[PDB]
């Protein structure tokens, strides 16, 4: 998509992850597992929910067709009346169909962007303490236990804590 | 072999598809349909106020009181009105209804008619108010006529000039109907109303008209070759209506008190009551929906989704699903 | 320990908020309001051209010349026209103004009327042009009548047939008004115009009508139970209008030259002049704005912002502000 | 936002930079200070200004309601006329409201994008001659005087000139 | 020292520019124009079926049969109709065409009129069907008249009551025309039709009218100071039309079978036939285009692009081109 | 643009590259040359073509004006009718003109995105086996024949295959 993440450098989604839209899969000695990023999923939920409501809201001042009768010598204005009703019905149909097509494209891109942002959040924390495999994963230049993983997930990664053992493993390769 | 963490996104067995400008049929994890496409195929009460279904009577047939329309002699307050495309019982005696569409319109802005006797039929002492009856308007096989309007005919070979007046003392507007008869030839004119050349004049604070019968020979419609032309007015609460005529006068007996003014409609539909209740009604059926859109029919009444001509409106809420 | 460079973005003490699809009330560094929401609550002159304020007069009252409307005997060029919702001074003698709405429309496409005497009141030698007066149309407490139009009455128990003709020699279209009187009874008919059956025929290149007074008894409106029906036509620059009548004729004396046609309007408003000037006027007040949008009132005249039903239209121009 | 910069990896704006929307804060031996990137700022100003002017321009052919009068037996066309007027008033109100909502969202993301591009402009110049702190700041691996700071800011950084002294400083680390 | 790979994008000598919200005149590698701005400037067939071009005749002149409109005595099936703005051959004898516009509308929903003789001119045994002729309707230097309708005038100083009837035996609707004459004065009245006071009565299952001549003195138009007023109705496949009149009747001779009802139009254009063909026609010329939009003229007929008021509509398809 | 690639860090397009929208320029010992990336190019062709077709489809239920005539005492309804016809023409003109502007912009950013993503596709494969010049080019830390180049283009670069040849060239310099 627009942001290269969803169906991009991260090829495919995870059936295993079910409690959120975006998140992590870790893999250490203590074991592996899927886990949802609460912050980014919720933020997205708020955005799309606000979007659906904003779309529903902007359409309440829409046109409402009313029955009007005309006789055999009122054909011109009957026709004018039909053209007007059809006219507005066609305008609001365009307005809804198009608005739906457009926000659908952006909804998709919003998710793509949300994934690329989550990936970068982790990337910018880890720096040289890990290697970018290029498929959405970071292979650590050190051992990252479950609590360290938890540190990455909640944005409190202590780069200098692992800086030295990371450097040592960098230079041996 | 090193420890790793992966960033990724949700996926499921969902098949819901969605459209965008660049791509069509995009399988997605979560979607919201925003288009309602179903109705119960029934005409229902609107928020606890029953609708007026005219069946085979038209508004004309109802209001004038076509003898086949007795069902509607005393209608209660209504939400809306349902009339068929071509009701069978319209003007039983052939003719015209003046400014009919404007009257149907005024109706659509009305919730309650209370019928009132404005000049009793018995009160025509010096004219014949009894042979004013026709085979074109059969009642139960017996010849009759419009029930709210009286076909005054000459008595004892005399049609004295009519000078009648009614002062609206009620607090509500009043709808008054009357008419004129257009005979076939000068012969029939004298046969029915003595005077050969006639007029009908109506006077109100705002109204002033003088109608003269237009004789012609016409094809027979419902057996009759004559024509009746009906007129109406609204009589303001302290105004009075003055009739003066020397023949061809079809006089009012019953008029209509506008008890409740509100927002209403005249729905064209061929179906009938369903004994249900709703907040949203359509000529094809009722809607119970929370969708913001529907595509059943443009002409609706009540709290409704917005009509739209689409076959499909679905918003992506989730993300692009993987195969 | 080391030299560094940082990339960053502006922030300030702004509290201005802005809305988007996904988020509401987004504090932003810079925003532009594009909706004008204020007016001066006054009716004003439009680009140095004063409007015609009818006060308590109606357009009919003005043009026919209701004696209570003397302020407008000779009004200057106007920009737009202001008329109250339900003006008191309309038709002082009760009746109708045919195709009145179509006449107001013609006005709204007009800026300047020059009144001209088309048939001098003095030229009525064999009819009474002095008794055509009513207490329904009081001047200074004394019974009077519309000023631009003459209620001709029989003289010496005779109402000779009238044949007046006027050829528009001007270079402009000319608006001519006339009328017919509808009496209460055959008696009143006789008292005013001797002759019992009357007509009024008017002839033009395009116009052809023959009016016959419709006698009836109507409720009293301003004391009067008769009615007057007024008519108008536009007489093209080399055309002529032909009147022929033997009674009930309400004759033109003054007609109106359409001097300036332009884009104008009849604004329905209850307010009066303010001695100010504006470039954009609405029935609630004038607008002094550079905004591209306003929400004051839909019906405006002059160079105006585009009306919209919003309470708020503010564009984000700066970026998301940090707390 | 969509591009992860504003309120993203750069967590916060600077009250201190006042001569523009986007820019730099440098810090060397000669001293520190804020400066706006004139180029990217002017581009954004031009873009937003054209946007505002385009929105106001697209609305000149909008509907204008006209006073029209009708009598008691013209209730149908009176109502038709009213529905027509309200009809267009509702359409154009939707169009103005929606256009503003949509372009507001794009504008916020536009700024986000200008910032992320500015950061990338510097990053792609510095390469291994500086360290990504991950907060919008690059820590230099060499001496960057005021004139050097100015070369980064105007896109004339001479990477190889500092390449050697940078490389040497990286390797004792 | 090293091998390298570069990622890059297309560029060319294109000058095509395109607009967006934030930037105008953005040069691009590839664009698609979607606005058609050209036409052949001539009137053409619509899918091989010739339009009816009235040249200098009006619709009235055609249907009534103004002698100068003989070109159209028998027109074949048409796609659309073209009428000039101010056709010279309209009503040769001055007057009006009642509900003219409603008739033109019915025309535009019609493709084929087949003229049929409904009342033979020869069949008027007791009236003069030959002197009903005017200098206002000149043919070959001699006074004439509308060809589809007959000006019956008194014979041997007597004008017997007319009672003629026509029953539609065809399977099509048929359009019937008739008229009434408004003389200048009572002398002329007696001169042409013996009786001093007259009427024209028409009857149909749905129609009932009785027209009475309104005499007035009018300026001369095309030499005549009298007026003729024309009327019409549609006679349903099994209905009959009944005329009864004692004077001033302009009787039908020819009526029109409505053979093909379809979708058509009446185009106002000043240009004439071009012997070409198209799928889309405009008042300024025809359109042969695959473009989805055009800015030629709003009033079009056939499968057309959608009209839009733009001078320019161009989609970017390629990418931003580099200088 | 929004994505920093077209007219961004890759300053300028290639006149020399003529068989596609996005692609590669290689330069090794075997010789240099332009080649178009068919898949990502085709993908855009699919996208823009659908976009043009979808805009045209959404405009098929547009308003179509009809001739109606009125007489001298029908001026109110004449004017109502003209106001309505102009009303829809103005609405539909706005609708088309704005949609074209909006989609034109998005189409340009789409291309910007397609290029930026293609750049990342290569970058994420090559990693430390090549150096980012910062102008859209990657300088290799090893020997890359025509066979190697074809592997990068089709996403089949074997990182560890050259990791060692590449590692050697990194540290001696
Ligand atoms: C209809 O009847 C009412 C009720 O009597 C009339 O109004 C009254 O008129 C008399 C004399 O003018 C007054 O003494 C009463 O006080 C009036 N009643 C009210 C309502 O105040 C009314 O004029 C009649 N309407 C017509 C048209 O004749
Ligand atoms: C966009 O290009 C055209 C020139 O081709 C300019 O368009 C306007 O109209 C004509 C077209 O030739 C010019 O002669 C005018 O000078 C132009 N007026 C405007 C809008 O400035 C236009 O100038 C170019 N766009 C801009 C912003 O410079
Ligand atoms: C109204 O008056 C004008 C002015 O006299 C008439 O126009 C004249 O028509 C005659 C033909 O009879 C010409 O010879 C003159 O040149 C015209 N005069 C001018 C100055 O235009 C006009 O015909 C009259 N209209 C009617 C029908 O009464
Ligand atoms: C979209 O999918 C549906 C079937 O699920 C079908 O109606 C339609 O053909 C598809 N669209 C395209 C572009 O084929
Ligand atoms: C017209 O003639 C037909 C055929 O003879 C007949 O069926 C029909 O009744 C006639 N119409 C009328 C009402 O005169
Ligand atoms: C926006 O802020 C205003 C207070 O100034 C208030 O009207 C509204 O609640 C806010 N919008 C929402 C619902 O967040
Ligand atoms: C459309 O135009 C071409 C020439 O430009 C020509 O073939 C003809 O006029 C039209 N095409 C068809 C369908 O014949």
């Amino acid at each position: 998509g627009l942001f290269g993440a969803i169906a991009g450098f991260i090829e495919g989604g995870w059936q295993g992850m079910v409690d959120g839209w975006y998140g992590y899969h870790h893999s250490n000695e203590q074991g592996s597992g899927y886990a949802a990023d609460k912050e980014s999923t919720q933020k997205a939920i708020d955005g799309v929910t606000n979007k659906v409501n904003s779309i529903i809201d902007k359409m309440n001042t829409q046109f409402e067709a009313v029955g009007r009768e005309f006789n055999n010598l009122e054909r011109r204005i009957e026709n004018l009346n039909k053209q007007m009703e059809d006219g507005f019905l066609d305008v609001w149909t365009y307005n809804a169909e198009l608005l739906v097509l457009m926000e659908n494209e952006r909804t998709l891109d919003f998710h793509d962007s949300n994934v690329k942002n989550l990936y970068d959040k982790v990337r910018l924390q880890l720096r040289d303490n890990a290697k970018e495999l290029g498929n959405g994963c970071f292979e650590f230049y050190h051992k990252c236990d479950n609590e360290c993983m938890e540190s990455v997930k909640n944005g409190t990664y202590d780069y200098p804590q692992y800086s030295e053992e990371a450097r040592l493993n960098r230079e041996e390769i | 072999p090193g420890d790793q963490i992966c960033i990724g996104y949700h996926a499921n067995n969902s098949t819901e598809q969605v459209d965008t400008i660049m791509e069509k049929n995009v399988t997605v994890t979560h979607a919201q349909d925003i288009l309602e496409k179903t109705h119960n195929g029934k005409l229902c009460d609107l928020n606890g106020v029953k609708p007026l279904i005219l069946r085979d009577c038209s508004v004309a047939g109802w209001l004038l009181g076509n003898p086949m329309c007795d069902e509607f002699i005393n209608v209660p307050e209504w939400s809306y009105i349902v009339e068929k495309a071509s009701p069978a019982n319209d003007l039983c005696y052939p003719g015209d209804f003046n400014d009919y569409e404007e009257l149907k319109h005024l109706l659509s802005r009305t919730n309650h008619f209370e019928k009132i006797q404005i000049i009793p039929k018995s009160s025509w002492s010096n004219h014949d108010a009894s042979s004013g009856v026709s085979s074109a308007c059969p009642y139960h096989g017996r010849s009759s006529f419009f029930r709210n309007v009286v076909w005054l005919i000459k008595k004892n070979s005399a049609y004295p000039t009519i000078k009648r007046s009614y002062n609206n003392t009620n607090q509500e507007d009043l709808l008054v109907l009357w008419g004129i008869h257009h005979p076939n030839d000068a012969a029939e004119q004298t046969k029915l109303y003595q005077n050969p050349t006639t007029y009908i004049s109506v006077g109100t604070s705002t109204l002033n008209q003088r109608l003269v019968p237009e004789i012609a020979t016409r094809p027979k419609v419902n057996g009759q070759s004559g024509r009746m032309e009906f007129f109406w007015t609204i009589l303001k609460p302290n105004d009075a209506i003055n009739f003066e005529s020397n023949g061809n006068f079809i006089a009012p007996e019953y008029a209509y008190k506008i008890v409740k003014k509100g927002d209403s409609a005249i729905m064209k539909s061929e179906l009938e009551y369903g004994n249900c209740n709703t907040k949203c009604q359509t000529p094809m059926g009722a809607i119970n929906s929370s969708m913001p859109f529907h595509n059943i029919h443009p002409l609706t009444i009540g709290e409704c989704p917005k009509y739209v001509k689409s076959n499909r409106l679905v918003l992506a809420t989730g993300l692009r699903n993987t195969p």
